[PDB]
């Protein structure tokens, strides 16, 4: 699975409050956490679904 | 516009709980399921303008007249959206140009606590140091939202102070404001940043983007709306 799927939610510095899914390589499963609205990193999915199928047993 | 039937009382991290309905023009941008994910502004009873960032879509709702989102009686407008316009400017890169407008399903029912907020003519100077006003349902603290609308009064910063920060990521559809105590935060994007403009309250900026954290001594980077406004009646008058 790709690296950016390790990688730690990224906010950013937009102030929004956007519900994302992000890859938790601890846990085993997509999560979900609060996305900023802009300069998403690539452990960011619209949905669990996408994500699982992107990072699923990273 | 910009005259609040319900005048406002001013002494978003650090900020303070506002009176009830004194921002009339204050709307909470939500998904299907009541979830808050920006903020926004009336200019009509029709139309909203809030950020490009926000990624507002027909599925979204904007929700007027609210003041408590954790009162379920509360009375409130759920009003469905129509056509989002997002400015095809907007730079996905470096945030720029950083604004979209919703036209509404059916039109809002202003009252004492839903109206408009004026807009700045393109040629508005509005000086460094002038006192305005940002509000909304963000963080009070960099955790779950505040259920009560805040508000915080900050100073607009020169492009030249901001810079002595930000550096070259300030763009010219931006300006400043904070860094004194005060801080946008995380839900508080696509809300107002306002000033009075002979005496009524007008759009100088949209809550964007700044510190990661919410630090109060970092300017806050919000759009400018007197570089965006003739986007915005042109947009209008186009639909």
């Amino acid at each position: 699975r790709p690296d950016f799927c390790l990688e730690p939610p990224y906010t950013g510095p937009c102030f929004a409050r956007i519900i994302r899914y992000f890859y938790n390589a601890k846990a085993g499963l997509c999560q979900t956490f609060v996305y900023g609205g802009c300069r998403a990193k690539r452990n960011n999915f619209k949905s669990a679904e996408d994500c699982l199928r992107t990072c699923g047993g990273a | 516009c910009g005259v609040p039937a319900i005048q406002p009382v001013l002494s978003i991290v650090n900020g303070e709980e506002a009176v009830p309905g004194s921002w009339p023009w204050q709307v909470s941008l939500q998904d299907k399921t009541g979830f808050h994910f920006c903020g926004g502004s009336l200019i009509n009873e029709n139309w909203v303008v809030t950020a490009a960032h926000c990624g507002v879509t027909t599925s979204d709702v904007v929700v007027a007249g609210e003041f408590d989102q954790g009162s379920s009686s509360e009375k409130i407008q759920k009003l469905k959206i129509a056509k989002v316009f997002k400015n095809s400017k907007y730079n996905s890169l470096t945030i720029n140009n950083d604004i979209t407008l919703l036209k509404l399903s059916t039109a809002a029912s202003f009252s004492q606590t839903v109206s408009a907020v004026c807009l700045p003519s393109a040629s508005d100077d509005f000086a460094a140091g002038t006192t305005c006003v940002t509000t909304g349902w963000g963080l009070t603290r960099y955790a779950n939202t505040p259920d009560r609308l805040q508000q915080a009064s900050l100073p607009l910063l020169s492009n030249t102070n901001c810079k002595k920060y930000w550096g070259t990521k300030i763009k010219d559809a931006m300006i400043c404001a904070g860094a004194s105590g005060v801080s946008s935060c995380m839900g508080d994007s696509g809300g107002p940043l306002v000033c009075k403009k002979n005496g009524a309250w007008t759009l100088v900026g949209i809550v964007s983007w700044g510190s990661s954290t919410c630090s109060t001594s970092t300017p806050g980077v919000y759009a400018r709306v007197t570089a965006l406004v003739n986007w915005v009646q042109q947009t209008l008058a186009a639909n």
